[PDB]
Parts: C-alpha cells; structure tokens; sequence
C-alpha cells in the first residue's frame, strides 16, 4: 500500500505507521512481508533514521520498532560516533542510559522485554568502546553502586559486564586496532577488582537464581583472561564445586565455568594449588553421583529419551572430564586416596561412550587415543586403567563404522563419505593403542565375539561387519607367530558362515568381511604362498557374480593386495609352472568378462603395478607387450579400418571402444610410469592422427548442427578420446625419466597435433585438458625447450584469456588450468615472457591483476603466486632496459591493484599473500633495487619519497574520510616495517579497521 | 504448528541453495547474493504430524547485510552454515554464533559444512570443533550430492516437537486426475515441447 | 500413504527434470524410485515417484495414452514428454517433464514399461 510513506523524511514520522510495517514484515506473509522488508531496510539505511531513534524510543507500541531502532543507533555508534558534534554525543548516552535503567525498574517490563533490554546492553557497550574510560572514568564503580539499589539492576550489569568482556577480549582482534584493544584490555584490567569483589559478593550472598545464572554466565567470560589468584585465593572454586552444582538451574553454567578453570596450566610446583585442582575436580564428581546419576547409570539410554536438558548436560558432563583429566589426571595417579576418584570419573566417560550420537563419541575418542598414547610411552602407567581399557576395547569394536574398501550397504544390502572415513581412522588409532597395551585380551573378545556368531548367538549383519572391521584395522599389532594363528582362525571361522547363511544379500555381506580382512593382511599372505593363490583364485570368481558390489570390492581388493604384494607375483615360486603374473595375463579375458569397463581398468592397473617390479627390461617389455595384447589388438583393427574410410568414427560403438582402449592405457600407464614408454611408442604416432581425426569430425558437427552439438553423446563420446589421450601423454611426461626422448620423439609431434587446433576452435570446443597437459609438459621439460614454450603461449595465451576476462564464471576449468600454466612458465621458462611483443605482455599483466579479484582461490592463490615470482624475475634481471621499462610501466599498477583487494572486504581469504606481494613491492624501493626513477615532481627526488606521494594520494581519494594524519602515520609505520612480515600484516590490520569508521586515531600505528 | 528458523552463515555457503533444493528439489548452480532475507515455507510430513518451517534465508554478504540481527528475533531454531572448501567461512562461524545467541538465547542450532561434494576439501573434519562446547548439533552435506541434506531439519523437528523418536514419512498419493490434452494448443504444444527436447539435460555426466 | 489398493507394475531408479518455459532451463524435481502403479480396482496405471529421504512426491500423474516419450538432444538416457495434469504439489498443472536413468539400457526398458502401461489405460 502506502508503507512507504515513512521513507519521506520531510515529514516527521508516524509512529503508528512504522509499527505496522514492523508487524507486517515479522508477523505477516506473503508479498506484503517481502514489501515491508524492503521498507524497512531503505529506511535502516537511511543516515539521517539515527535521529529518529529518540522518538521510536519514547512513542513506540512494538518492542520490535524499539529493536531496529537500537539496529540504526548502533550502526551510527560503530562507524561516524566521532564525527557528531559532542552534544548529541552525551545525549544519546543519556538517552540509552536512561531507557536501561527505565526497563530495570518496571518489573513487568524486565520479565517480558528480554531481547529488548539485551539490545540496549550491547548498544551501551558500543559506547563504552568509544568513550570508557578516558571519558566515563566513573561508569564501573557507579555500575557496582547501582547494584544495591534493585535486583533487576543487578542482573542486567552482570549482562552489561558479560557483554563488555566478550566485546574487549573474546572478539577485540578482529574488530578493533592492537592499540585500542590492548587499551580497552589493560582499563578493564586495571578495574576488575572491584567487579569480582561485586560477583563473588553476589555468589556468596546468594538471590534470585536469575541473578545467580546471570553473574555466572558473567564469570564464564571473566575466566578466559583473568589472573590465577582470583580463582585459587578466594573460596569461589568451593562454591561451583558444591553449592553451585546442586541446583539444576546454576549446574549447567556451572559446569562449563568449571571446564574453563580445568583449561589452565597451573604452576604445577605448587602443592597448595594442586590441592584444591584436585578439590573441586572431588566435589564436582560427588555432586553428579549424588544429584544426578550413579556411575552405574545407563546413559546411552537416558540420553535417547532426550528429557529436558539431558543430551546437554551429558555433553557438557564429557567435555569437562575429558577437558579435566587430560590435563590433570596425573595429579590423582599417584596418591592411592584418589585412586577411586581417578576410576570413577573414567568410568562415567566409559558410559558417555557407549551413547548414539556421533559428534559426542568423537569427543570422548580424543580423550581415549590422549589416554592410550600416555600409557603407551609413559612408565608404570597402564596397570592402573587396566579395568578401564578392557571396557573401551569393547565399546570400539562394538561402534566400528564402516571402512572406505567396503563398497556393500544395508538400506536391502546394495551398493557415508569423509566424516565417516575420518572417523574410523581415528578409531584405529586407538584399537591399535589398546591392542598394543594388552594384546591377549584383545584378540580373546575379538575370537569370542566370532565364536558366538558361529553358534549365532547374536548373528546380525552389524555384529558381523563391526567385528570384521575392528578385526582388520588392527593389522601390524600382533607377532607373525600370534597372527598367524589369528588370522587362520578368522578366515576358516569366516568360511564357515558363507557356507551356511544363504540368500545373496547375506553373502555378499560375509564376501565384503572376508576381502576386508585379508586385504588387511598381506604379511601374513606374503608368507602363505598358497593361500595367497587361493584368495586372488577367489576374487577372480567375485568378478563374475551378479551382485555389482562384490564384484566393484573384488577388483579394489585385488588390487590392494597386489600393491603389497607385488614381488610374489613377479617370481616363479616352488609348487608352479611359471610366474603367476603370467597365468594371470593369459585368463585375462575371461576373468574381466562380466565387469564394466572402469573396472577393467582396475585390473589392468593392478597388472601394471606386478609388471613393474620385473627389473630385467628384456624381460619387463615382454610382459608388457603380452599385458596389451587384448587393447593392441583392437587397436591395430580400428586404425587400419580408420586409415581407408574415415567414416567408420561416426559409429557410437566404436567411439566407445576407442576411448575404452585409450583408458586401459591410461590405468597401465598409471602403475607403470617410466616403465610404459615402450607401449606408448607402439601407439603414439596414430594415436595423435587419430586425435587429428577427431578434432575435424567435432569442428564438422560444430558447424553443421550449431553449438548444441556439443551436449550430445556422439560428440561428447568424440571429445572423450582427445581427453584420454592427452591423459595419457600427461600421465606419461610427468613420471618419465628419459626426458631427451620426450623432446625429441614426443613433444613436438604433440604440439603440432593440439595446438593449432585448439587455438582456431569455437570457445565451447575448446578441451580445458589442453593446458593441463601442457603446464605439464612445460614443468617437466619447458627449459629444454624455449621455442616450444614460446609457442604453447602463442597458441593458448590470448585466445583462452578472451575466454575468461569476461566475467568470472564463464568457464571455470579453463580459468584454473590457465593460470596453472602461467605460473610454471614464468617459474621455469620466464625468457618466453620477455620474448612477447609490448602489446602482448601488457595483456599478461592485465591477465594477474584479473586473477588477484577472483573469489575462487585455484586461480586467486596462483595469480598472487605470479606476480611474486613475476617481481623476482625482473629483479634478477638487475639493471636492465626491459627491468627499468617494467617498473615504470607496471610497479604503480601492481600496487594500487594489491591494495584495492586489501581494502574492499571482498577478498579475505588471500590477506596473507596480498601482504606478501605489496611487501615486496615496497621493500624493493626502499632497497633502491629500482635503478630508474618512478615518476613522469622535481627533479632528483627518491622514489622512497615519490611512493609516499603516490600513496597518500591515492588512499585520500579512495578513503576520503580518512584525514591526512591518518594516511601520513599508516604510511610511515607501514614502510618502516617492510622487512617484518607479521607486524606488517599487524599494521595493514590496523588500516582495515579504520576505514570502516571515522575518527581512527593515528597514533594507533605505532604499536610496533 | 509452524516454527521460525533462521539460515544464518558468510556469503557463497550455499545457504539458498539449500533451501531452494528442499522447496523445488532444484540445484542452482548460479550465486546471486542474497538481499536482506528470502521467507519460505517449507512442509515435512512426519509420523507425529506436520511440521511446518518459516525459513529467513538470511544474507551473508555485509553489502547486502539489511536488517542483520533484526532476523533473528523470535527465532526457535537456526542453522549456521559454513564452506569446508573455504576456511574462512568457518573461522567466521563463532562471529554468526555470537550475533545469533544475543538474540535467541536457548534455542537448537545446527552447524552445517556444506560442499562436501567437492574433493579438494579444505576445513578438515578432525577441525570443526565449535560446536562442542555451544552444544550444537553438526553434519556434513551438500546440496549438490544431497549427501546429508535431510538431517539438520530431522534434528530440528525431533527437538521442537520433543520427540527422539520422529521420522519422515510417505505423504498421501491422492489419486491423479483424468484429462485430455487440449486440441485447441495442441497444435502449439510442439513449440513448447521442441525447446524442451533441444535444451540439454544439465549434468549428463552425473549416475543419474 | 494411500496406494494400497495398488500393484507395483515397474520399479527404476531415475532423476526427474520440469522444464522452466521462461528461463529456458531444465530443473531437477526430485531423484528417487519412479514407480508403475496399477489400480485394483479401476486398473488405471500411474506413475508416482517420490525423493529418496524425504519421501515427497515429485511426480503423480496418469500415464495418459495421448503422451510420447521424446528423447533429449543431450542425453542418450532419457526421455522428454509432455504432462497436462500432475498432482504432485497440490493442484493439477501442467508440466514438460524429462527423466533421466542410471544407462540406456534403463531407459530403453521404461520407454517399453510407459506405453505397455499406455495400452492398459486403453481400457
Ligand atoms: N559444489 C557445490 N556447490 C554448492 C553447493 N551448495 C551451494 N553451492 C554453490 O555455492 C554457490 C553459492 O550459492 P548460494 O546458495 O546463494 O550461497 P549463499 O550463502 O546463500 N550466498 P549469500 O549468503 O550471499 O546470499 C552457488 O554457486 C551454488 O551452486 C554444494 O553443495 N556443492
Ligand atoms: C562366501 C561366498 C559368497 O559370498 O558368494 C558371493 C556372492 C561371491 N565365501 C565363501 N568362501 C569365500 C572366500 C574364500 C577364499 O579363499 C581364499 C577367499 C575369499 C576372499 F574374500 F578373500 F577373496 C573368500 N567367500
Ligand atoms: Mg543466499
């Protein structure tokens, strides 16, 4: 409707009218809402609705109008307090006092208005950031005065108190400048003896539970700066250990105060602290045994019914034990009286173990791995958790998850990322712990855990799958002897079950146990040659079964055993005709009949990975030869049916028999590394023609069916061979170690090949893995081959920057590989930048300065990168034309460009190399390592001194609210330090806070 | 039986795209800052009844921070959501935190670390430790792979209706209509459909 | 629930698009079981498909005889065609809709499931 109205400021405000558009946003709907919103945002952001505040404040009938007019005071406080004249200055700290006050003293008002009076407070802690206590001196002793006058007072200066200590300690740093947080800090400080003598009062005293929680929550934040002596040389530590613990309404602030205090390295030489440490650790634990639960309790269960705050109470509970005795347990080690509170506090943390709820169990595994490691190395330790660990080593392999290698899931058994993988590795590490702290009790609940599934006691897929994990993640704990005998009396247990549970969804589970364990285990197959064949046999036969999940293991497994066990596969062993790689090539048909063509791969990697280790190069490129035999094959018959009738390609099927057998020489070549050349010479030559094919035929359906062409399958099939291949060529060039053969056999019949054709295709022809390929040809071989670099930048440089200097979203594979390939050529072959025309190296810097003002950090990261490395290049030049003629054209450019990105709030994650670069920069004039003057200002005039101008003028223009004493100091303490990093930084720091306000002090800049 | 909740988290998180994913079921692969705040309601049917969510999609870039704060008041849940592949989204979790607390002082909050899709992830698990001590619930997800996307509202709707034991369940499938195409468009039903079949199909190399 | 009156004629695993006439995009709807369900009592067949966690419809239509599976300019795994009363999200609109499957052999297969369904209905 007419909502705006109360955007036209000519008028004076209806109050009536702001307090409607108010309900209509936060009670209302629809379009009417998403019209209010935008209201009232144009009329928060208003800079004159400040002065319409006092008058929200006085007429207003929703607390929410009295909320965003706080919103309007607090923004003008923050950011312009100090340009106001002083007189409105006071009034609007009279006027904020007076509303707090006025709040505190109507009962009904305190009781309803919460969030309200909240606002208010923090708003008056703005102030005081800006005013205590150079011109409020009195504001805390009146604050301690005005305490006995009500009890709703009181407990709002406890909130005042909290807020100011969050706001000067826990948030300062990013927030303030080190001189005006270092000032605010020692001020409170300076005053916080009367404060605790007010709080400890209150505590004491005793009152209103609200007042209580209030000065506790108050003392929570106090607790992260204050000195030792107020908390060990008062009776306060006796108070929340006790009296404060009892009551469930102080228990749970309570026991996080307690948690900070337990945080502390108290000097451990003083055996009077150490006896109270250990005090309030003893009341605490009595008061839960007593108030709440036994050790005993069942609090898995009491957790899963979720009655009032009991999973909070439960975390809090753990997170003060672990907090605790990971820095204190020692202090109960010793004394025999405290033998049992040392137990019973580790076996309530044994019962917070065994609860659901995943995030909680990481935090007491931390405790426990912080625990075994102690009693791994420390000295006469372990006995004494001996009944503990047993326990743990039941909760871990009873909660073992689920394994990356395991690839079968129960929804229905068919076919969890990285927040599970993290956390079984972190189970590991303590299982293997334990493990190492009593290996006989281990492996006896593990046996019998697998003699009661036999009997089927508790046969359940999750008892079966725990119990197989926790048994393969601890590999490399037991003797060779004690394994042996383990391992056998797991497999044959194991067999024993697949033979007699029935039904493919229970056997595709015993399979994934079964290859779990035993690809866990490859000691004990390296020595047991026989059972060795057995299994690789066996998982032969896995890749013929219907069920996709066992066959995907299989092939995983398979080639998890072989990494290990290369050498036994190389060798002729006794019992065998010849070396079982050689059986293995010959079925390799019929054993990779049933599986998908990735999976081929797989094994023809595995193959690769045997192949290898054969050190007799006769002997190697036999086996090779004979590995690819299948692929080489189809290879031969499709360039002989692609020599005459170049038509053949248009067939789909064969395009996907191509790109399968360029695959199956990207895996081989994958494991085989230098190692495959021999295969490569075999193809390459009609490989990069046969790239030459393909690229006509995409060019041909480009212009014959419009852009389009390019989302269907036959020319994403086509575009899938020249990505393999130069997979391929990447993958080989970047493990060779012949690199003369490289330059001269490979690399330019390469260039020619994807060059040229790379260069003169539509934008969205253009194949991202070009570049790719070519940063790594250039890393590995680019100083070998100068004109070849010059060229590669030709090819790719200008067209490809067109393609991304448009916005930065347009192409985002290209963009990363792009400067990918800048950053190596101007790392190793930097001779081919000097070698561009002036036109073309202008665009480089143009194409850095680009990269600086991406969000993105593939490309933000490499661009600052480049222009570091791309500094030190030309000063190695030393005194020279192109040096000379670089730093006139381009020094200013650099960095004004470093400083827009530091300045404009849009490029944080990069701080740290954008103060890198402008470092540098700067530190280069003053070393007078820039022979020729900057400028086009008298003459003889330093450039130390020009840069100063430069800079204070362009900071003035681009901060104008800044005043020149501002800029003057900045400067001065920001190029005295350009040879210390971390106080540069401080210093820039200090920059980015001024310019969000006005009034920033200059001295601030002499921290330092 | 409809709750406020509020999506609070620094620009580029994916906050909207999370809720658009839960709207329509679309993913947009467009970031177009959010201005101030988007409302949406947002249904999930439950075995203890409905359970209606009006989501403030809030903005995190400061720029277009509108009312800020002023969207949290009379909030009863709230997600915080971070980018594990840029660590400065969670460096800021602490600073939302604060600002969202102040405001809504006993409410359940869950800390999200979305793009867990992308393989260079960079906020590594063994890290995110805020929410221990504020008592927060965490999950990884990713509104790209839906990995995880149901559970911070499940939590959610377990807290607020104060039963451990809620789930999702099927909605009713109401018996579809019976209709014939219109002859009278008919004849114009192939210009809307022939745009359609030669616009491809987004992310043709997905498993679906 | 309301399908138990019904028989599962075919089960796929497939993700559903609706195409935005005016910003010329395609849209995922929802990825999940797309099911054949046969009527007992009136031996109408219908798709209903719902979303793999949260168990929403995203698609519940009858598989008119007038309807024709198109394929897709970019995907040899899917189908597009053309919907004029789905009731998935309240009331009976019309769609554009593409579903897409894990290969082309799924796909193939449910182009023969729609239109067996299609002579079904023809009665
Ligand atoms: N790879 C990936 N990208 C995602 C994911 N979720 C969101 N995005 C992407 O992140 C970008 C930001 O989108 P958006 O949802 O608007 O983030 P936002 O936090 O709401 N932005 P703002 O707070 O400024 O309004 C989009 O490009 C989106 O595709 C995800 O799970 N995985
Ligand atoms: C279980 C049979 C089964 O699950 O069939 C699926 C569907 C393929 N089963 C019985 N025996 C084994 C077995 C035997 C082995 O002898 C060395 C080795 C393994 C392997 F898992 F380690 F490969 C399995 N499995
Ligand atoms: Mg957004």
């Amino acid at each position: 409707g007419s909502m705006e109205g109360i955007l036209d400021f000519s008028n004076d405000l209806d109050i009536a009218l702001l307090d409607q558009v108010v309900s209509t946003f936060y009670q209302g709907s629809g379009v009417q809402q998403k019209q209010a919103q935008e209201i009232l945002t144009k009329f928060q952001d208003n800079p004159d609705a400040w002065q319409k505040a006092d008058q929200i404040l006085q007429f207003s009938t929703n607390p929410q109008s009295k909320f965003i007019a706080l919103s309007i005071l607090d923004k003008l406080i923050t950011r312009k307090w100090k340009l106001l004249p002083n007189d409105h200055r006071i009034g609007i700290r009279n006027f904020v006092v007076g509303m707090i006050i006025s709040m505190c003293q109507d009962d009904e008002v305190f009781k309803t208005q919460k969030n309200l009076i909240n606002k208010s407070d923090l708003t008056l802690v703005q102030i005081l950031k800006q005013e205590w206590p150079q011109n409020w001196p009195e504001f805390i002793p009146e604050l301690i005065g005005s305490s006995s006058s009500s009890v709703n007072v009181c407990e709002n200066n406890m909130i005042v108190l909290k807020l100011l200590s969050e706001e000067v300690f826990d948030f300062s740093a990013e927030q303030m400048t080190q001189a005006k947080a270092l000032h605010l800090k020692n001020s409170m400080s300076k005053e916080f003896e009367q404060i605790f003598k007010l709080c400890f009062q209150v505590l004491e005293q005793g009152s209103s539970s609200s007042l209580i929680v209030a000065t506790l929550e108050s003392l929570l934040r106090y607790l992260h700066w204050i000195p030792y002596r107020y908390i060990y040389e008062t009776n306060i530590l006796e108070l929340l250990s006790t009296k404060f613990m009892t009551s469930p309404d102080t228990r749970a602030i309570t026991l996080k105060c307690l948690t900070e205090v337990s945080n502390l390295k108290i000097p451990q030489d003083n055996d009077l602290i150490k006896r109270q440490t250990v005090l309030f650790f003893q009341n605490t634990l009595q008061q839960i045994a007593t108030s709440v639960m036994p050790v005993t309790a069942d609090l898995k269960a009491t957790y899963a019914n979720a009655n009032g705050n009991d999973q909070s109470f439960l975390q809090d509970l753990a997170m003060f034990l672990t907090t605790y005795l990971a820095r204190n347990r020692a202090l109960l080690e010793s004394d025999e009286s405290l033998r049992e509170l040392l137990l019973n506090a580790h076996q309530y943390l044994i019962q917070l173990s065994k609860i659901e709820e995943r995030e909680l169990f990481k935090t007491t595994l931390d405790y426990w791995h912080n625990l075994v490691a102690d009693l791994f190395y420390e000295p006469l330790k372990k006995h004494i958790y001996e009944e503990i660990c047993s326990q743990l080593r039941l909760v871990i392999i009873e909660n073992m998850v689920r394994p990356e290698e395991v690839l079968v899931v129960e929804n229905e058994i068919v076919r969890k990322e990285s927040d599970t993988i993290q956390l079984y590795k972190s189970e590991r590490e303590v299982l293997v712990y334990l493990t190492h702290l009593n290996v006989i009790d281990t492996e006896e609940i593990m046996i019998s855990k697998l003699a009661r599934q036999i009997d089927g006691s508790e046969w359940s897929w999750h008892n079966i799958n725990t119990l197989s994990w926790a048994i393969g993640s601890i590999s490399g704990t037991m003797s060779e002897d004690t394994e042996k005998r383990f391992v056998v009396t797991v497999i044959k247990d194991l067999l024993g079950l697949c033979e007699q549970k029935r039904g493919k969804d229970n056997k595709a589970v015993v399979a994934s146990d079964i290859m779990y364990v035993v690809g866990q285990y490859p000691r004990f197959l390296k020595a047991h040659w026989n059972f060795l064949r057995t299994v690789i046999l066996k998982l032969f036969e896995f890749m013929h079964e219907t069920h996709e999940g066992v066959q995907d293991m299989a092939c995983d497994t398979f080639i998890k055993i072989v990494q290990k066990c290369k050498y036994h596969f190389v060798i002729q062993q006794p019992r065998e005709s010849e070396p079982f790689i050689q059986t293995i090539i010959r079925d390799i048909q019929k054993t990779t009949a049933d599986l998908q063509p990735q999976q081929v791969h797989t094994f023809y990697k595995a193959c690769g990975i045997i192949i290898s280790e054969e050190r007799s190069v006769a002997e190697r490129n036999r086996l090779l030869s004979d590995l690819m035999q299948l692929p080489n094959m189809a290879w031969d018959t499709i360039v002989e049916q692609s020599t005459a009738n170049p038509t053949l390609l248009l067939d789909s099927e064969t395009v996907k028999i191509i790109a399968n057998i360029i695959k199956t020489n990207v895996a081989v070549c994958t494991s085989m590394g230098a190692d495959f050349y021999p295969q490569l010479g075999h193809i390459y030559y009609n490989m990069l023609q046969l790239y030459r094919a393909v690229s006509s035929m995409i060019s041909a359906q480009v212009a014959a069916e419009g852009l389009i062409a390019t989302k269907t399958p036959k020319v994403r099939g086509l575009r899938t061979i020249k990505k393999e291949i130069l997979k391929l060529v990447e993958t080989y060039i970047s493990k060779a170690r012949n690199l003369d053969d490289v330059v001269k056999v490979l690399v330019e019949p390469l260039l020619n090949a994807v060059l040229e054709d790379y260069m003169n295709n539509v934008p969205d022809a253009r194949d991202a893995e070009v570049l790719n390929c070519m940063t790594t040809v250039v890393e590995k071989v680019g100083h070998m081959i100068p004109q070849g670099v010059i060229l590669i930048l030709q090819s790719v440089f200008e067209c490809t920057l067109d393609m991304i200097n448009k916005d930065f979203t347009e192409y985002p594979e290209h963009r990363v590989e792009f400067y990918k390939l800048l950053k190596v050529i101007n790392e190793k072959s930097f001779a081919a930048f000097l070698e561009l025309p002036p036109a073309a190296f202008k665009l480089f810097v143009d194409a850095i300065c680009w990269a600086f003002k991406h969000n993105n950090r593939d490309v933000e990261v490499n661009g600052l990168q480049i222009a570091l490395d791309l500094v030190k290049n030309i000063e190695r030049m030393g005194n020279v034309p192109f040096a000379n003629e670089f730093h006139k054209n381009y020094f200013f450019i650099f960095v004004s460009e470093t400083f827009f990105v530091l300045t404009d709030s849009d490029h944080k994650s990069g701080f740290s190399k954008q103060a890198l670069l402008l470092m540098k920069l700067i530190s280069l004039v003053y070393d007078n390592k820039i022979s020729v003057p900057l400028y086009q200002v008298p003459q003889g005039t330093s450039n130390q001194v020009y840069l100063s101008q430069y800079l204070a003028n362009m900071l003035s223009n681009a901060f104008p609210h800044l005043t020149s004493e501002q800029i003057a100091s900045f400067l001065s303490a920001l190029t005295k330090q350009c040879k210390d990093l971390v106080v540069f930084k401080g210093t820039l720091r200090d920059f980015l806070v001024q310019i969000k306000e006005v009034g920033g002090d200059p001295t601030d800049y002499l921290f330092a | 039986v409809q709750f406020k909740l509020v999506l609070v988290g620094d620009g580029g998180t994916g906050k909207t795209t999370f809720v658009k994913r839960h709207l329509t079921g679309e993913f947009e692969k467009k970031y177009v800052a959010t201005l101030g705040v988007e409302v949406h309601p947002l249904v999930f049917h439950t075995n203890r009844g409905p359970i209606k969510f009006n989501v403030w999609d809030t903005a995190g870039q400061e720029k277009f921070g509108g009312l800020r704060d002023g969207y949290y008041i009379q909030a009863q849940c709230a997600i915080i959501m971070f980018d594990v592949t840029s660590r400065v989204t969670y460096k800021n979790v602490p600073n939302w935190h604060r600002d969202l607390v102040r405001v809504c002082e006993n409410i359940p909050i869950v800390l999200c670390g979305n793009k867990v899709d992308i393989k260079d992830r960079k906020v590594k698990a063994k890290s995110i430790v805020f929410h221990r001590k504020k008592n927060l619930q965490y999950y990884d997800i990713s509104a790209k792979s839906n990995y995880n996307f149901e559970k911070p509202f499940l939590w959610l709707a377990r807290k607020l209706i104060g039963d451990p034991n809620l789930e999702f369940v099927a909605m009713p499938a109401l018996a579809p209509p019976e209709v014939v195409m219109d002859p009278a468009l008919a004849a114009q039903y192939e210009h809307d459909l022939e745009v359609a079949q030669t616009t491809a199909l987004p992310d043709e190399d997905d498993d679906l | 629930t309301m399908e138990e009156d019904e028989e599962v004629l075919y089960k796929v695993r497939a993700k559903l698009f609706r195409f935005d006439a005016d910003a010329k995009e395609w849209k995922e709807r929802g990825t999940g079981d797309c099911k054949f369900l046969k009527n007992k009592k009136t031996n109408k067949v219908r798709i209903l498909m719902r979303r793999d966690k949260t168990l929403k419809i995203c698609a519940n239509h009858i598989i008119a005889p007038e309807y024709t599976l198109k394929p897709n300019v970019g995907s040899d795994r899917s189908w597009v065609y053309a919907c004029t009363a789905d009731i998935a999200e309240g009331e009976a609109e019309a769609f554009t809709f593409a579903i897409r499957f894990g290969s082309k052999e799924n796909a193939d297969k449910f182009k023969e499931e729609f239109e067996k369904a299609q002579e079904i209905n023809k009665k």
